[PDB]
């Protein structure tokens, strides 16, 4: 249960998780994973899957996986053939990416399962409701922004850069690679040549620091506070560090770092600092 | 015995993909989308 | 302690006992009698339960002693109750003698002559005579009288046999083997006391009793069948006075029996044992020092006690008034007869009776008394710190800083040498350091220094050494607790202490400025610290015993071997480990003043360093145009000072993990060379100083001593530390590249993978070759691998074993050869290659390829639709697709490739998140070497009759086979030993006599296997004390001696130094006094902390822990015999395999026809030439599983569900049979001309409601054997490991393997189950079957734990002839009861003790930690005696 | 800390005199060790170094985040090129003296400027005290000058040197 | 001794302990197909007389009862036919120090 499982694409972070006994268990959405928190337009929706080819479900007489059974937030609008019912659930993205019909919201989680041998149960699964899990994703046809769920995302192809596109098998593509990893995530600089142990420290010790809590802190009475006396903008930093508002709040300091062995008492994992550096304010916090 | 040539700056790499759109009855329509220029278009029957 | 305070009298031994009611109304203060505790005005009540005579309370004098608070001991007091009540300690035991007596004669009802027998074999085990109760057996109304004579006069004869010839003390003797038979014949003894129909004196029954848990008791009804022998013979809560008033008579008619049942030891006392024992008429209360408020939960519990006392008091005051009355007021009296019983069961035993702990509660588990506050304690003159890493310092030494240097003290006694500067401490004050903190005078009193001026305190240190004042303390002096100074001792202790030397002794070193331990880097490899913010414990001790142990047996010096493996675990690591490649290269020249800063810069003679007073120094490698002094130089003349003189230097060829590749053309700066102790060759490395054994660190130990060396590492570790700060060390970015060339043969190698995961999906899934992706044969293979988890690990092992070699011809190509910067300039490359911090797979993944990441052992998961992620598609054969990433951390990573290798990172963290070492630990601790050179337990019984077979130490071994060091370094090991001035005491010649009379005996046979070996002759090491008699080895030694000596033929002989290798073997014996038992348990529990068949630390499990007979996974080993082929083997595996009837068949296609039920059972077979191939069953053997097999199963499962729905001629006449044997088969037929099908028509009646009629075939075809050794599933025959044929089955039957002697040899199967190979063949091939399997649990992980670990932990199992486990159910035969009760469920074996009156001798260091007696192992183990002049 | 997983403690604040010091005059203000990069493998630290060295020159800040860089142009490459147009090297070295003999040091050493953060996390000493009242054993507690505890795991370690008088 | 098929009956076992001194052994016919004193990993197994006994219990300063136990059930006190309370010697092949006498008493 403690997995790093791939269907957490976009949704979930691989690095920001701690380490020891919550590990695998408390873990981060994406900074672009945004939830849906109010019930999404539904009620035209089996008004526009009529005209389509569903056969409604008064009159229909049938079962199983022989067709795919349309539901709309968990109730069975029809009936339709595994070939009719991807023909009628490509013009359900692409009527509602492509804006203009009014019955569609951009918000709409269109869940295809497509017949396969002993897989996963077929149908189409149409969800709109509250609290999903939603990531944006840009979709090929017609460029613009699409919004998918993780239900709906494990059978269809998106791209990870419009570089390795290749034809008839992509559907969409992201925005940016960037979109998967959390805040603490993205703020890490040079993430991708950093063992991943390595990476998913920092977001542990990114979060221990003594940093700037805020600015308000006379009319703060908290029990304990952690404030750094001066700190410093990166000069190395991730273009969402501009982006958040992290000036506000800096962490820390640009110090001029030598890796050398000189000293004898910096081996393991110890190191020193110079000691005219810290009679000048260098790391000094209350 | 289970056993048993875009038209604007012209280049041939351009992505496409089709869909099937409304029905089984009408034409797979075939988008075309840039990467060298940017522009886009699609295809119908 | 104070060591002018002695102590006369020491407990010699303990022995548990129950308080009579006459004792605690005589030993008590004062009874207390109402319930409450403290009244108004805060003073308490008198008569309460805080009560001033029970002891001194709040600032108020005890009414007993009348002493305050500081002094008063506290006082038990007692209280009465009414009624005896139960004692829940001995309910479990009183009602077995509350049952299995007759009320009438009040006899047990088993007959008094067999009731006479168990008094007479338990009289025998009393004493030491275990043999003679079981000849007691063989001794066989008036003869009955006789009978017991007979056998009381043979106990009786027995005994004084035994007490005059020698044998046993009239005290008896006890050991653990008669432990063992006494609990057997104990609990034999009251299995069939209790299981008794009628008494045989008095011939009729007696009305069962009912326990209702614990507070109550019942009878039951007699039956009405069984009341008339009552009369020829001419349900109801009793009361705790009429179960008393049975089992005093019962226990007086049968006082000859119970004087030896609840006694181990023999009963000199004469003391009558009572069932008033069993009962608790009066209750002690604690004094009040012992339950002072937090009120306390024993005054609570005590209350409800004394608060029914008084309610049942006054309900008997109505009792002497006195019918209406009479009724009311005895059924609510009989309610409180329940209620104070079942107080003084929650007083006790909170457990049986949310609720307030109990007094049993404070005992039992971790967080109570024995484990918490006995076996560990809270200390004082200790102290705890971050540590940070520091050179400098001598490698024996801490850095205490001045915090703790000021606070720390130590009680120095003044004497004509203290005086001068412990009058100088003393004047420093307490804020002064070196200073003083206080002074105790010679009567005992204590002046404290802090609120001291300057002149008080000089005023003082004239009053320190006087003449005393007084008589009584003339022969006293004062002691002044001075600082601690640079010259004391220190226990620095880093947690977990899985290891004795992870707690050493260090001397001191104060700093005077910073505020953190230090500590030299050569004892991180012991403490396994990091120093990441850990800290770790620093304790003072304070005497001289303490101080002399510290330093010369616990110290750190001491502990370069650990006895693990006899390895080192001290040396270098990071930072010297890199400057030695660099200071020992060929390019390094140093002139005139760069050499002598060096070599001043790491001596130091004025620090007590050089040996010689005055720096020698050596001439230059080159002469002219300038000298110049190479590297190799300086290491010989450090080596040259620290050396002592008079002495040869030492020679020594190793070599070291850089290859001669990587220097250039012809190098050979391979193997490093000492000769003179000259370095004139080599690079010294991470092989040389460091953990790694046979160095010039670990020879110069054997060579010089434990002290020469490890002031080697620190002379090297400020060497190594000088020079990095004038020459210094760096890694960058440049360190990390590839040429142009480099990085074209990285990408085309890699250019190879794409295909690579596509050869082996065809290759997995039986396609042929050259297919493409998006094959639509491929694809809907590659669905069907993915819905099997067995089938998916067969493509994620064919796929991964195909990148990971697309990985090597990368990394094999592209470094060193392709490197952009080379070694040694290079510096990534050079830390790895060095052993100072990374691998060739870290370097690798960096600058090559980062391969491969694996899951659980596969490739990375699969989602449902058959991609991997999102941005493949589905099905896709590539390699990249699976995890196998082709960027590097250099270049960087792609987002799918970086999601795949954040999988295996997250992986490393899960599996990352010590009681077996605990369960070990306990069991062993006092096993010691005796003096004997016999290691044995505590209590006296013996284990091994010699340590591992020739008691040898593990950190003294390491050099004793190097023949060929040792030959090099003879006149060098002479000095050391000294043989001519050991002549004098020692017998030279005699253990060589008889050297050769074995020697030579064993040549002329080893002919013949070792069953017929009449050996004639010990060897010679079991006959001659090796300590003493020179030449008394063991055989391997002096058959290695003999052979390297034989080999080659080299101012010394060669009958000059077979007589000084065996006088070094003579030295490398193991001292007695050792504490081996913690030893070998702390060198297996701690190798477990780097942790088809089980393995790992759930094998460790099962051996040590549990003792599993029903092991989890048992496999049997069988040698092929050298005759028979590989096609006799396999088709031998076929014949030895549990074929099911589900293994046959390839469906079964039922047919129900009803409108007399006909179900039509068709079912189809493989063809016969295909399963008489694959599993050797024959036509004939299947008719014969389906006719007397298949259908009895399947008609008792047809009916099975009925019963649980109501909520030509040789054919027709075989169809028959089956009819008339069978229930409701009216059809039958199998194919017999070609073996293909089987139908059997199967009718019912119509009442019957429809089965499913296919999941039944479904599983009595699962559970249908065809042919079925016992207790084994399958035999494996896999590659020939060793050379040897190996045919492993995954069961576990000897005895049906002793009738293929024709295909196995039968005297070489061994096995894997250690419960079978003792029951089989015997006690000491159960011995080996443990050794073996405890060792492949550690060779499987590369940890080489030696065998005289792994020898006594097999011995200490085997003790009694059984396999017995390390838990609580193992070491009920043991002697030491605080051992026991300190292990878990403590009030289990108090009461065990206390029924058997059990008397202890205080041997086990466990219950010489509980009473406070000195340790009977290391230094304990012998007296130290003065001797004085005079009469 | 920096912000690639690499924290470690402060062993002694080392006098600038004594510390080395580059052509340019600036001295270090954090030595780190070469040997936390190759068991760690933080190569995203030294393309920190690069990065924030070349950006404090020219007045400039670069962006770090991920995959803005292929395989083909490595950004040791984007950030040498930086470095070799302001007069430093390439390879991110730059030569530095010996603080405390005053010589050149062999290699170039490699430094930069990096992002440090400071984290947020001991020392209890006792001779005597306050004890118990059920046992007579030092009190359990830091703020109240108790003592530290030598368990049953450090019970068997004084057993196991055989040292007898430790123990007692 | 006395090698039967396949059982006694359990009455006709209350004869074998019956008469003294005269001691009667027991044996299957199935459990004596292979001598397990041949195995590998048994080592040799020798009885030793009363003067011998004597002589190691005055070496060691032993009592009877504390040296290591062997069962008078396990197949080789069995084979060897020991009575309570005999030392057996066991000549015990060792991988570091190679044979090394131990000795088990039958209790
Ligand atoms: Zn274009
Ligand atoms: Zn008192
Ligand atoms: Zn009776």
């Amino acid at each position: 249960v403690r997995k790093l499982l791939p269907e957490s694409w976009g949704f979930l972070c691989p690095v920001h998780t701690p380490d020891g006994s919550p590990c695998g268990l408390l873990n981060h959405f994406a900074h672009k994973c945004r939830i849906s928190t109010q019930q999404s337009d539904v009620s035209r929706i089996p008004s526009i899957l009529y005209s389509l080819g569903v056969a409604p479900a008064s009159h229909t007489f049938a079962a199983g996986p022989s067709l795919c059974c349309v539901q709309i937030d968990g109730k069975i609008i029809g009936w339709v053939s595994h070939e009719q019912g991807k023909i009628i659930a490509d013009t359900l993205r692409y009527w509602k990416v492509e804006g203009k019909t009014p019955g569609l919201p951009i918000d709409l989680e269109i869940g295809y399962v497509p017949p396969s041998t002993r897989g996963q149960y077929p149908g189409l699964y149409l969800f709109g409701g509250h609290s999903r899990m939603l990531r944006p994703v840009r979709y090929l046809p017609l460029d613009k922004e699409d919004i998918v769920g993780p239900f709906e995302q494990v059978y269809m192809n998106i791209a990870v850069t419009p570089q390795e596109i290749q034809n008839n098998v992509h559907t969409h593509v992201e925005f940016t690679p960037t979109n998967i990893l959390s805040i603490l995530a993205n703020l890490t600089p040079f993430s991708d040549f950093n063992q991943s142990p390595r990476n998913m420290y920092q977001c542990q010790m990114g979060k221990q620091t003594m940093g700037t809590p805020g600015v308000a802190l006379c009319h703060r009475s908290d029990n304990k506070l952690y404030r750094l006396q001066t700190g410093q903008t990166p000069i190395v930093k991730a273009n969402l560090y501009d982006d958040y508002g992290m000036d506000n709040f800096p962490n820390g300091f640009n110090a001029v770092v030598a890796v050398i062995s000189y000293t004898g008492y910096d081996m393991d994992d110890a190191m020193i600092i110079n000691k005219s550096a810290d009679e000048r304010g260098f790391g000094y916090g209350t | 015995k289970s056993v048993v040539k875009c038209p604007q700056c012209g280049n041939e790499e351009m992505n496409y993909h089709t869909l099937q759109l409304r029905s089984a009855d009408e034409g797979a329509t075939v988008f075309y989308t840039c990467t060298s220029c940017g522009y886009k278009f699609r295809t119908n029957n | 302690m104070d060591i002018s305070k002695p102590v006369g009298s020491e407990i010699t031994s303990v022995d548990f006992g129950i308080l009579t009611a006459k004792e605690i109304r005589n030993l008590s203060a004062k009874q207390i009698t109402n319930p409450t505790v403290l009244d108004n005005l805060g003073h308490p009540v008198s008569g309460g339960l805080y009560d001033l005579a029970l002891g001194a309370f709040l600032r108020n004098l005890c009414s007993t002693c009348g002493l305050d608070e500081k002094f008063c001991p506290g006082h038990q007091g007692h209280i009465e109750l009414p009624v005896p009540c139960y004692n829940p300690l001995f309910f479990n035991q009183l009602y077995i003698y509350l049952r299995a007596s007759c009320l009438f004669c009040h006899h047990f009802r088993l007959k008094s002559v067999e009731v006479h027998r168990y008094a007479c074999k338990l009289r025998l085990l009393q004493y030491g005579l275990i043999d003679e109760s079981y000849k007691l057996d063989e001794i066989t109304s008036t003869l009955l009288n006789e009978l017991k004579s007979k056998r009381s006069e043979y106990v009786d004869m027995a005994i004084a046999k035994a007490l005059s010839d020698g044998r046993t003390t009239e005290r008896g003797s006890f050991t653990a083997t008669v432990n063992d038979e006494r609990k057997k014949l104990v609990h034999e003894f009251h299995k069939k006391l209790l299981s008794r129909g009628k008494c045989d004196n008095c011939g009729m029954f007696s009305p069962k009793f009912r326990k209702d848990g614990f507070t109550k008791i019942f009878e039951t009804a007699l039956n009405e069948k069984q009341i008339t022998n009552n009369r020829v013979k001419g349900s109801t809560y009793i009361l705790s006075t009429e179960v008393k008033n049975i089992l005093d008579t019962v226990f007086r008619k049968e006082q000859c029996v119970l004087q030896y049942v609840f006694h181990s030891r023999p009963n000199l006392s004469r003391k009558l044992v009572k069932a008033d024992s069993f009962f608790m008429d009066v209750l002690v209360v604690p004094p009040t020092r012992f339950r002072l408020p937090s009120e306390n939960s024993q005054n609570q519990l005590l209350s409800k006690v004394l608060t029914t006392s008084l309610l049942i008091r006054d309900l008997n005051d109505d009792l002497s008034k006195l019918l209406e009355d009479r009724r009311v007021i005895f059924s609510r009296l009989m309610n409180a007869f329940v209620t104070i019983q079942n107080d003084v069961n929650a007083f006790i035993d909170s457990t049986k009776a949310v609720p307030i702990p109990g007094v049993k509660q404070a005992l039992e588990k971790k967080e109570g008394l024995f484990r918490k506050h006995m076996m560990g304690k809270r200390v004082n003159y200790a102290a705890r710190s971050v540590i940070s890493p520091d050179p400098n310092i001598e490698t024996n030494e801490i850095g205490v800083p001045p915090v703790f240097a000021v606070k720390l003290t130590y009680p120095e006694p003044v004497t004509a040498y203290n005086i001068a500067e412990l009058r100088q401490a003393v004047i420093n004050g307490p804020d002064k350091w070196p200073g003083a903190t206080q002074i105790q005078n010679e009567d005992g009193s204590l002046v404290s220094l802090i609120g001291m001026s300057v002149e008080q305190r000089k005023a003082l240190a004239n009053q320190l050494l006087t003449p005393s004042s007084n008589v009584s303390t003339h022969t006293l002096n004062k002691k002044v607790y001075r600082h601690i100074k640079n010259r004391d001792v220190v226990l620095m202790n880093r947690q977990p202490t899985l290891h004795k030397a992870s707690m050493m002794g260090h001397k001191v070193r104060v700093l005077p400025n910073e505020k953190t331990l230090r500590l030299h880097y050569a004892n991180t490899g012991a403490y396994n610290a990091d120093f990441d913010g850990d800290e770790m414990n620093m304790h003072f001790p304070q005497n001289e015993n303490a101080r002399a142990e510290a330093l010369n047996l616990a110290n750190t010096d001491s502990q370069y071997l650990t006895p693990t493996s006899g390895s080192p675990v001290r040396g270098l690591i990071q930072d010297h480990i890199s400057a030695g490649v660099w200071l020992t290269s060929k390019d390094s020249f140093f002139t005139r003043e760069q050499y002598q800063q060096y070599i001043y810069g790491c001596i130091r003679p004025e620090d007590g360093h050089t040996t010689r007073s005055k720096i020698v120094t050596l001439p230059p490698t080159i002469f002219k145009p300038y000298p110049l002094w190479t590297g190799k130089q300086i290491i010989t003349t450090v080596l040259l000072n620290v050396t002592p003189p008079d002495m040869p230097g030492i020679n020594l060829i190793s070599k070291n993990k850089i290859k001669n590749e990587y220097w250039g053309k012809g190098s050979l700066e391979n193997e490093v060379l000492f000769k003179d102790g000259a370095l004139l060759c080599g690079i010294l490395d991470k092989s040389q100083y460091g953990a790694s054994k046979y160095g010039i660190v670990h020879s110069l130990h054997e060579v010089y001593g434990p002290e020469v060396a490890a002031k080697v590492l620190s002379v090297l570790g400020r060497l190594f530390t000088n020079y990095i700060t004038a020459t210094a060390f760096t890694c960058g970015m440049d360190d990390l590249r590839l040429t142009a060339e480099g990085n074209k043969w990285r990408t085309d190698i890699l250019k190879t993978s794409v295909d690579t995961g596509r050869e082996a999906a065809a290759e997995v899934t039986n396609l042929d070759k050259d297919t493409p992706a998006d094959d639509p044969e491929l694809l809907k293979r590659l669905q069907e691998i993915l819905r099997d988890n067995n089938k998916s690990g067969i493509l994620d092992a064919v796929t991964s074993s195909k990148v990971n070699a697309i990985t090597s011809q990368v990394v094999s190509k592209c470094v060193p050869d392709g490197t952009m910067k080379k070694f040694p300039c290079n510096s990534m490359q050079a830390m790895a290659l060095s052993g100072a911090k990374g691998s060739n797979v870290n370097v690798s993944q960096i600058m090559c390829l980062l391969g491969q990441q694996a899951l659980e052992g596969r490739r990375v998961p699969v989602m449902v639709s058959g991609k991997t992620l999102p941005s493949f598609k589905p099905y896709e054969t590539d390699a990249m697709a699976g995890g196998y990433v082709k960027g590097r951390f250099y270049s960087g990573i792609k987002p799918q490739e970086y999601y795949f290798h954040c999988m295996a990172g997250r992986e490393g963290l899960i599996d990352t998140a010590g009681y077996l070492q605990r369960c070990l630990t306990k069991q062993l601790e006092g096993v010691h070497v005796s003096y004997d050179n016999s290691i044995r337990d505590a209590d006296g019984t013996l284990v091994q009759f010699m340590y591992g077979g020739d008691a040898i130490d593990i950190t003294k071994e390491s050099h004793m086979t190097q023949f060929e060091f040792c030959l090099d370094n003879y006149y060098a090991l002479l000095k050391k030993y000294n043989p001519s001035a050991l002549i004098e005491h020692l017998d030279v010649e005699s253990a060589l006599k008889y050297s050769k009379k074995t020697l030579k005996y064993r040549k002329k046979h080893s002919k013949e296997p070792h069953y017929k070996q009449s050996v004639k002759y010990d060897p010679v090491l079991a006959k001659y004390n090796p300590a003493k008699y020179l030449g008394s080895v063991s055989e391997n030694f002096q058959d290695k001696l003999e052979s390297f000596l034989d080999k080659n033929s080299k101012g010394v002989n060669e009958k000059k130094f077979r007589a000084l290798m065996q006088l070094k073997y003579m030295r490398s014996l193991i001292n007695p006094g050792e504490a081996v038992g913690i030893i070998a348990s702390q060198s297996v529990g701690e190798p477990s902390t780097q942790m088809n068949v089980t393995l790992g630390i759930p094998r460790l499990r099962e051996i040590v822990m549990t003792a599993s007979a029903a092991i989890k996974t048992p496999q049997m080993t069988l040698p092929i015999w050298n005759d028979v082929s590989d096609e006799q083997a396999d088709t031998f595996c076929k014949s030895i395999s549990k074929v099911l009837l589900s293994e046959v068949i390839d469906k079964v296609i039922v047919t129900e026809t009803t409108g007399a039920r006909s179900y039509v059972i068709h079912m189809r077979f493989f063809d016969n030439n295909e399963y008489s191939e694959e599993y050797d069953v024959s036509k004939e053997e299947l008719q014969n599983v389906i006719s007397n097999q298949f259908i009895h199963l399947l008609e008792a499962a047809i009916v099975k569900e009925i019963k649980k729905q109501k909520r030509n001629k040789v054919q027709r006449d075989r169809q028959s049979a089956i009819i008339s044997h069978h229930r409701f088969i009216t059809k039958y037929n199998f194919d017999d001309e070609s073996g293909k099908w089987c139908e059997f028509k199967l009718e019912l009646a119509a009442d019957t409601e429809k089965l499913l009629m296919v999941n039944i075939v479904e599983e009595i075809c699962r559970k249908s054997i065809i042919r079925q050794i016992p207790h084994i599933d399958r035999c494996v025959h896999p590659e020939p490991e060793n050379g040897k044929r190996v045919l492993v089955t995954e069961g576990v039957n000897f005895q049906a393997m002793w009738d293929q002697e024709a295909f196995i040899d039968v005297d070489g199967i061994t096995s894997n189950d250690v419960a079978a190979v003792l029951k089989t063949y015997g006690v000491e091939a159960a011995r080996n079957t443990i050794v073996n399997e405890i060792n492949n649990v550690f060779s499987r992980y590369a940890i080489s734990v030696s065998f005289r670990h792994l020898d006594l932990i097999a011995d200490m199992m085997t003790r009694q002839g059984t396999y017995l486990a390390f838990n609580r159910q193992g070491m009920e035969t043991s002697t030491s009861s605080f051992m026991k009760m300190s292990y878990e469920t403590t009030c289990q074996f108090l009461t065990k003790a206390v029924l058997d009156n059990e008397r202890e001798q205080l041997d086990s260091p466990s219950a010489r930690i509980v009473v406070g007696k000195l340790n009977n192992v290391g230094t304990g183990s012998f007296d130290v005696l003065a001797k004085v002049p005079n009469a | 800390s920096s912000r690639h997983g690499q924290k470690g403690v402060c062993s002694r604040k080392w006098p600038t005199i004594d510390m080395p010091f580059s052509e340019t005059g600036i001295q270090p203000d954090i030595i780190i060790n070469p040997h936390a990069f190759p068991s760690r493998m933080t190569i995203g630290m030294f393309v920190e170094s690069l990065a924030g060295k070349a950006g404090a020159l020219h007045g400039i800040a670069q962006d770090s985040t991920p995959w803005i860089f292929n395989e083909d142009d490595t950004p040791a490459d984007y950030f040498g090129e930086q470095l070799a147009k302001a007069g430093y090297n390439y390879h991110g070295n730059e030569p530095m003296y010996s603080g405390a003999t005053g010589e050149e040091l062999r290699a170039d050493i490699y430094v930069g400027v990096v992002y440090y953060q400071r984290l947020r996390h001991k020392f209890q000493v006792r001779s005597t005290g306050p004890v118990n009242s059920l046992t007579m054993q030092p009190v359990k507690g830091r703020k109240r000058h108790g003592g530290i505890r030598v368990g049953e795991m450090e019970r068997d370690a004084l057993i196991g040197h055989g040292t007898s008088f430790l123990l007692q | 001794i006395f090698v039967y098929q396949n059982n006694i009956t359990p009455s006709a076992m209350k004869l074998v302990p019956s008469i003294p001194p005269a001691t009667i052994e027991t044996f299957n016919e199935a459990a004596l197909v292979v001598n397990i004193t041949h195995h590998e990993l048994v080592p040799k197994h020798i009885r030793l007389s009363s003067d011998e006994k004597r002589e190691l219990l005055k070496r060691y300063r032993l009592k009877e009862s504390q040296l290591p136990r062997i069962q008078r059930a396990d197949p080789v006190a069995l084979y060897l036919g020991l009575k309570r309370g005999e030392v057996v010697k066991i000549i015990r092949k060792s991988e570091t120090s190679g044979r090394y006498a131990s000795y088990r008493i039958c209790m």
